């Protein structure tokens, strides 16, 4: 991971992208089923994020347990960018606001609008998603140094993409900061979604897969 | 538990 | 707001810093869950008044309507308290300096159910800041970013946030960091803000828990802060 | 809200 060029970093992350899946109380079933299937693909994707497989299996488990809902939402926000006012959970599951929980929905919509107004690029998106994976559990020695060294390389990669797009040095640093501050909002949305997920699990209304139940137990 | 096997 | 130089931004933010307040710690009696929680809620209460007046000295903040000022502070207040706590604690490895008369280790945090989990995260952030050798000029920039950013997604604020990014880069260049060290450190500092958001949300759920089990009475201010989240 | 009044006093 530490010897890849910036262009090589971007191509690796682009190649690792998971596929977009389809869906089939009733709403929750589709959403939980969808999240479960997306998690399985997320694990294969994580194994292709450069530097991730260098970590121990225990550290890999911890990072995915901390990051998985953040990753689901940034993916959701990304594929909803070109549908103002909607969230594209699946190509056949495009939801307007009124179809919601809704507090989470509104925050996801606002993030998509932010991405659209900044004109977030696909190459930038995949860098952001790998940062979420490596950052969201790092604060909870040699292995931590390795994750931080990989994180620095992903920052270099983002800056490289911005310089290649013609941004001045000042615009590069500003746009870098704008992107990373959105990750704080994505953490907030995942925090809120985990709390909702736990309430759902206390109730027996919604069927939750064993993997999801193990994910929820980790929080 | 499931995540372990899934990563392996 | 936008007419400020980087050095004038730093000077304004340093001059606006709130004082370090003392807790109401009574060393005549042992700690209980209730008495710990009483100290922390009393301390947060008194710090909030200073934080409100600090916030009006954050450039760009007074230009906002009262409703928007309320929203920003309601979103960010606990993040702001904890980044301040972490900053105060950097020179006390293994401890959290809630106040000069309330310097606690994690064994003392176990006195309140659920507190040790948050205690450990704050300790980890404090050691992260220590390892990075966070500077006070950078710290005040980060605390202003939290104020303006945390409630932003719930143009003028984004221009102001951009100036603060310029200010952070200026500070790093003046410290002698290479161009590429500059953007790496910017990213490292801003990524810690996601962990501070996380810690706030845990702290806010813990506050709601103590309040729902009648552990301590919350002031009207803290009650309305909790209502907002 | 207390906060509303605190901000302007
Ligand atoms: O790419 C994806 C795929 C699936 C999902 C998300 C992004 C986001 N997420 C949700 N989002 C919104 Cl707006 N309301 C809700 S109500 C319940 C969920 C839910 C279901 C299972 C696991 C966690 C949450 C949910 C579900
Ligand atoms: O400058 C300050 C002043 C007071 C406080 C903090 C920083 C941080 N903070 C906490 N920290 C840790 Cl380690 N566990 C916990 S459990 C509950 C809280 C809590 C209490 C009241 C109001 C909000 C949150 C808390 C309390």
């Amino acid at each position: 991971a530490l010897s890849l060029t910036a262009d090589q970093m971007v191509s690796a992350l682009l190649d690792a992208e998971p596929p977009i899946l389809y869906s089939e109380a009733s709403m929750m079933g589709l959403l939980t089923n969808l999240a479960d299937r997306e998690l399985v693909h997320m694990i294969n994707w994580a194994k292709r994020v450069p530097g991730f497989v260098d970590l121990t299996l225990h550290d890999q488990v911890h990072l995915l347990e901390c990051a998985w809902l953040e990753i689901l939402m940034i993916g959701l926000v990304w594929r909803s960018m070109e549908h103002p006012g909607k969230l594209l959970f699946a190509p056949n599951l495009l939801l307007d606001r009124n179809q919601g929980m809704v507090e989470i929905f509104d925050m996801l919509l606002a993030t998509s609008s932010r991405f659209r107004m900044m004109n977030l690029q696909g190459e930038e998106f995949v860098c952001l998603k790998s940062i979420i994976l490596l950052n969201s559990g790092v604060y909870t020695l040699e292995e931590k140094d390795h994750i931080h060294r990989v994180l620095d390389k992903i920052t270099d990669t983002l800056i490289h993409l911005m310089a290649k797009a013609g941004l001045t040095l000042q615009q590069q640093h500003q746009r870098l900061a704008q992107l990373l501050l959105i990750l704080s909002h994505i953490r907030h949305m995942s925090n809120k979604g985990m709390e909702h997920l736990y309430s759902m699990k206390c109730k027996n209304v919604v069927p939750l897969s064993d993997l999801l139940l193990e994910m929820l137990d980790a929080h | 538990k499931i995540l372990h096997r899934l990563l392996q």
